[PDB]
Protein backbone atom coordinates (compact mmCIF):
# COMPACT_ATOMS: atom_id res chain seq x y z
CA UNK A 1 0.00 0.00 0.00
CA UNK A 2 2.39 2.66 -1.23
CA UNK A 3 1.39 6.31 -0.96
CA UNK A 4 2.70 9.64 -2.27
CA UNK A 5 4.64 10.40 0.93
CA UNK A 6 8.41 10.96 0.95
CA UNK A 7 10.04 9.76 4.17
CA UNK A 8 13.09 11.37 5.78
CA UNK A 9 15.58 9.16 7.64
CA UNK A 10 16.68 9.73 11.21
CA UNK A 11 20.08 11.37 11.68
CA UNK A 12 21.34 8.05 13.00
CA UNK A 13 20.48 6.47 9.64
CA UNK A 14 22.21 9.33 7.81
CA UNK A 15 25.41 8.77 9.78
CA UNK A 16 25.16 5.01 9.23
CA UNK A 17 24.92 5.58 5.48
CA UNK A 18 27.82 8.04 5.65
CA UNK A 19 29.76 6.03 8.26
CA UNK A 20 37.84 8.08 15.63
CA UNK A 21 37.31 10.33 18.65
CA UNK A 22 37.77 13.79 17.11
CA UNK A 23 34.26 13.63 15.66
CA UNK A 24 33.01 12.71 19.14
CA UNK A 25 34.78 15.79 20.52
CA UNK A 26 33.19 17.96 17.83
CA UNK A 27 29.72 16.55 18.50
CA UNK A 28 29.99 17.07 22.26
CA UNK A 29 31.01 20.66 21.50
CA UNK A 30 27.90 20.90 19.34
CA UNK A 31 25.81 19.44 22.16
CA UNK A 32 27.09 21.99 24.68
CA UNK A 33 26.44 24.80 22.22
CA UNK A 34 22.89 23.51 21.73
CA UNK A 35 22.20 23.51 25.47
CA UNK A 36 23.54 27.03 25.89
CA UNK A 37 21.57 28.26 22.88
CA UNK A 38 18.18 26.74 23.70
CA UNK A 39 18.03 27.60 27.39
CA UNK A 40 18.29 31.33 26.57
CA UNK A 41 15.86 33.37 24.44
CA UNK A 42 17.98 33.74 21.32
CA UNK A 43 15.26 32.54 18.94
CA UNK A 44 13.19 35.67 19.69
CA UNK A 45 15.80 38.40 19.05
CA UNK A 46 16.52 39.67 15.57
CA UNK A 47 20.31 39.90 15.30
CA UNK A 48 21.55 42.94 17.20
CA UNK A 49 20.18 42.07 20.63
CA UNK A 50 21.38 38.48 20.27
CA UNK A 51 24.88 39.61 19.30
CA UNK A 52 24.90 42.10 22.18
CA UNK A 53 23.79 39.48 24.71
CA UNK A 54 26.40 37.03 23.41
CA UNK A 55 29.09 39.66 23.98
CA UNK A 56 27.57 40.32 27.40
CA UNK A 57 27.75 36.70 28.55
CA UNK A 58 31.22 36.26 27.08
CA UNK A 59 32.42 39.32 29.01
CA UNK A 60 30.85 37.96 32.20
CA UNK A 61 32.67 34.65 31.84
CA UNK A 62 35.96 36.35 30.93
CA UNK A 63 35.83 38.68 33.94
CA UNK A 64 34.84 35.84 36.28
CA UNK A 65 37.74 33.70 35.07
CA UNK A 66 40.19 36.61 35.35
CA UNK A 67 39.06 37.36 38.90
CA UNK A 68 39.15 33.70 39.94
CA UNK B 1 -16.87 50.28 39.58
CA UNK B 2 -20.45 49.78 38.40
CA UNK B 3 -22.16 46.46 37.66
CA UNK B 4 -21.07 46.01 34.04
CA UNK B 5 -17.43 46.87 34.73
CA UNK B 6 -17.27 44.45 37.66
CA UNK B 7 -18.90 41.73 35.55
CA UNK B 8 -16.32 42.26 32.81
CA UNK B 9 -13.52 42.09 35.38
CA UNK B 10 -14.92 38.93 37.00
CA UNK B 11 -15.79 37.16 33.73
CA UNK B 12 -12.22 36.03 33.07
CA UNK B 13 -9.10 35.42 35.20
CA UNK B 14 -6.57 38.23 34.84
CA UNK B 15 -3.69 36.74 32.86
CA UNK B 16 -1.45 39.70 33.76
CA UNK B 17 -1.84 39.30 37.53
CA UNK B 18 -2.22 35.56 38.16
CA UNK B 19 1.25 34.09 37.51
CA UNK B 20 2.45 35.46 40.87
CA UNK B 21 0.80 32.55 42.69
CA UNK B 22 2.33 29.78 40.56
CA UNK B 23 5.30 27.46 41.13
CA UNK B 24 8.65 29.23 41.47
CA UNK B 25 7.05 32.68 41.70
CA UNK B 26 8.67 33.27 45.10
CA UNK B 27 12.20 31.91 44.61
CA UNK B 28 12.56 34.07 41.49
CA UNK B 29 12.60 37.27 43.56
CA UNK B 30 15.45 35.84 45.66
CA UNK B 31 17.32 34.48 42.61
CA UNK B 32 17.27 37.80 40.72
CA UNK B 33 18.91 39.31 43.82
CA UNK B 34 21.86 36.89 44.02
CA UNK B 35 22.70 37.68 40.37
CA UNK B 36 22.91 41.43 41.00
CA UNK B 37 25.46 40.74 43.75
CA UNK B 38 27.67 38.69 41.42
CA UNK B 39 27.39 41.31 38.66
CA UNK B 40 28.13 44.42 40.74
CA UNK B 41 30.97 42.51 42.37
CA UNK B 42 32.21 41.79 38.84
CA UNK B 43 32.30 45.56 38.39
CA UNK B 44 35.11 45.38 40.95
CA UNK B 45 34.38 48.12 43.49
CA UNK B 46 34.32 48.28 47.31
CA UNK B 47 31.66 46.17 49.09
CA UNK B 48 29.45 49.07 50.19
CA UNK B 49 29.09 50.41 46.65
CA UNK B 50 28.16 46.95 45.34
CA UNK B 51 25.56 46.43 48.06
CA UNK B 52 23.97 49.86 47.66
CA UNK B 53 23.86 49.44 43.87
CA UNK B 54 22.19 46.03 44.29
CA UNK B 55 19.54 47.36 46.67
CA UNK B 56 18.86 50.48 44.61
CA UNK B 57 18.50 48.71 41.27
CA UNK B 58 16.23 46.02 42.70
CA UNK B 59 13.91 48.56 44.33
CA UNK B 60 13.75 50.79 41.24
CA UNK B 61 13.10 47.86 38.91
CA UNK B 62 10.39 46.48 41.18
CA UNK B 63 8.69 49.87 41.31
CA UNK B 64 8.88 50.52 37.57
CA UNK B 65 7.43 47.07 36.93
CA UNK B 66 4.67 46.76 39.55
CA UNK B 67 3.63 50.38 40.16
CA UNK B 68 4.19 52.68 37.17
CA UNK B 69 2.24 51.10 34.29
CA UNK B 70 -1.56 51.07 34.32
CA UNK B 71 -3.76 48.54 32.56
CA UNK B 72 -3.26 45.19 30.94
CA UNK B 73 -0.59 44.85 28.23
CA UNK B 74 -3.28 43.31 25.99
CA UNK B 75 -7.03 43.51 25.39
CA UNK B 76 -9.16 42.24 28.26
CA UNK B 77 -12.82 43.04 27.44
CA UNK B 78 -12.90 46.81 26.78
CA UNK B 79 -9.84 46.97 28.97
CA UNK B 80 -11.71 46.71 32.28
CA UNK B 81 -8.49 47.65 34.12
CA UNK B 82 -7.52 50.79 32.23
CA UNK B 83 -6.52 52.58 35.46
CA UNK B 84 -5.07 49.90 37.77
CA UNK B 85 -1.42 49.00 38.22
CA UNK B 86 -0.20 45.41 38.41
CA UNK B 87 0.26 45.47 42.20
CA UNK B 88 -3.39 46.38 42.78
CA UNK B 89 -4.61 43.49 40.60
CA UNK B 90 -2.86 40.79 42.66
CA UNK B 91 -5.33 38.27 44.11
CA UNK B 92 -8.33 40.11 42.57
CA UNK B 93 -7.94 43.04 44.97
CA UNK B 94 -7.53 41.23 48.28
CA UNK B 95 -5.03 42.84 50.63
CA UNK B 96 -2.42 41.35 52.98
CA UNK B 97 -2.42 37.90 51.39
CA UNK B 98 0.71 35.71 51.76
CA UNK B 99 2.03 36.92 48.39
CA UNK B 100 1.59 40.57 49.35
CA UNK B 101 3.21 39.82 52.70
CA UNK B 102 6.26 38.26 51.03
CA UNK B 103 6.62 41.14 48.58
CA UNK B 104 6.41 43.53 51.53
CA UNK B 105 9.02 41.64 53.57
CA UNK B 106 11.62 41.43 50.79
CA UNK B 107 12.89 45.07 50.76
CA UNK B 108 13.13 45.26 54.56
CA UNK B 109 15.37 42.19 54.73
CA UNK B 110 17.33 43.60 51.81
CA UNK B 111 18.09 46.73 53.82
CA UNK B 112 18.88 44.71 56.95
CA UNK B 113 21.46 42.63 55.08
CA UNK B 114 22.98 45.59 53.23
CA UNK B 115 23.18 47.87 56.28
CA UNK B 116 26.20 46.14 57.84
CA UNK B 117 28.59 47.35 55.12
CA UNK B 118 27.83 51.00 54.28
CA UNK B 119 26.82 51.76 57.88
CA UNK B 120 29.91 53.96 58.39
CA UNK B 121 28.83 56.54 55.79
CA UNK B 122 26.01 58.92 56.70
CA UNK B 123 25.10 59.99 53.17
CA UNK B 124 24.83 56.47 51.73
CA UNK B 125 22.95 55.25 54.80
CA UNK B 126 20.46 58.12 54.58
CA UNK B 127 19.96 57.77 50.82
CA UNK B 128 19.44 54.00 51.04
CA UNK B 129 16.96 54.23 53.91
CA UNK B 130 15.10 57.04 52.16
CA UNK B 131 14.80 55.20 48.85
CA UNK B 132 13.82 51.94 50.56
CA UNK B 133 11.08 53.46 52.70
CA UNK B 134 9.72 55.88 50.07
CA UNK B 135 9.86 53.64 46.98
CA UNK B 136 9.15 50.30 48.63
CA UNK B 137 6.65 49.74 51.42
CA UNK B 138 4.80 53.06 51.02
CA UNK B 139 3.09 52.29 47.65
CA UNK B 140 2.39 48.79 48.99
CA UNK B 141 0.33 49.91 52.01
CA UNK B 142 -3.43 49.46 52.25
CA UNK B 143 -3.96 53.21 52.61
CA UNK B 144 -2.37 54.14 49.26
CA UNK B 145 -4.67 51.78 47.34
CA UNK B 146 -6.35 53.68 44.48
CA UNK B 147 -4.65 56.98 45.34
CA UNK B 148 -3.54 59.21 42.46
CA UNK B 149 -1.44 62.35 42.86
CA UNK C 1 3.39 44.11 62.50
CA UNK C 2 3.10 43.55 58.74
CA UNK C 3 3.48 39.78 59.13
CA UNK C 4 0.55 39.67 61.60
CA UNK C 5 -2.38 40.98 59.51
CA UNK C 6 -5.73 39.33 58.68
CA UNK C 7 -6.08 39.53 54.85
CA UNK C 8 -9.34 41.42 54.44
CA UNK C 9 -11.04 42.81 51.30
CA UNK C 10 -11.55 46.51 50.50
CA UNK C 11 -14.87 47.87 51.79
CA UNK C 12 -17.64 48.32 49.24
CA UNK C 13 -18.69 51.88 48.52
CA UNK C 14 -22.16 52.47 50.04
CA UNK C 15 -25.32 53.32 48.13
CA UNK C 16 -26.74 56.80 47.62
CA UNK C 17 -30.07 58.62 47.32
CA UNK C 18 -31.39 57.53 43.92
CA UNK C 19 -30.38 53.90 44.45
CA UNK C 20 -32.33 53.88 47.72
CA UNK C 21 -35.32 55.61 46.11
CA UNK C 22 -35.56 53.16 43.21
CA UNK C 23 -35.12 50.22 45.58
CA UNK C 24 -37.88 51.53 47.86
CA UNK C 25 -40.21 52.06 44.91
CA UNK C 26 -39.39 48.51 43.81
CA UNK C 27 -40.58 47.05 47.13
CA UNK C 28 -44.17 45.81 47.32
CA UNK C 29 -45.96 44.81 50.54
CA UNK C 30 -48.76 42.30 50.96
CA UNK C 31 -52.19 43.42 52.20
CA UNK C 32 -52.96 43.58 55.91
CA UNK C 33 -55.37 40.66 55.83
CA UNK C 34 -55.71 37.91 53.25
CA UNK C 35 -59.00 38.43 51.38
CA UNK C 36 -58.64 35.26 49.33
CA UNK C 37 -60.36 32.78 51.66
CA UNK C 38 -62.93 35.12 53.21
CA UNK C 39 -65.95 34.20 51.07
CA UNK C 40 -65.75 30.41 51.46
CA UNK C 41 -65.54 30.77 55.26
CA UNK C 42 -68.19 33.42 56.01
CA UNK C 43 -70.84 30.76 56.63
CA UNK C 44 -69.61 30.83 60.23
CA UNK C 45 -70.53 34.51 60.49
CA UNK C 46 -73.77 33.99 58.57
CA UNK C 47 -74.95 31.12 60.81
CA UNK C 48 -74.52 32.70 64.28
CA UNK C 49 -77.67 32.90 66.44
Amino acid sequence: HKSSMVYIPTTKEAKRRNGGILNTIEEVVEKLYWTYYIHLPFYLMASFDSFFLHVFFLTIFSLSFFGI
Amino acid sequence: ETFEDENDQQMLPNMAATWVDQRGAWLIHIVVIVLLRLFYSLFGSTPKWTWTLTNMTYIIGFYIMFHLVKGTPFDFNGGAYDNLTMWEQINDETLYTPTRKFLLIVPIVLFLISNQYYRNDMTLFLSNLAVTVLIGVVPKLGITHRLRI
Amino acid sequence: ILLTRKSYKPPKRPLTEQEIDELCDEWVPEPLVDPSATDEQSWRVAKTP
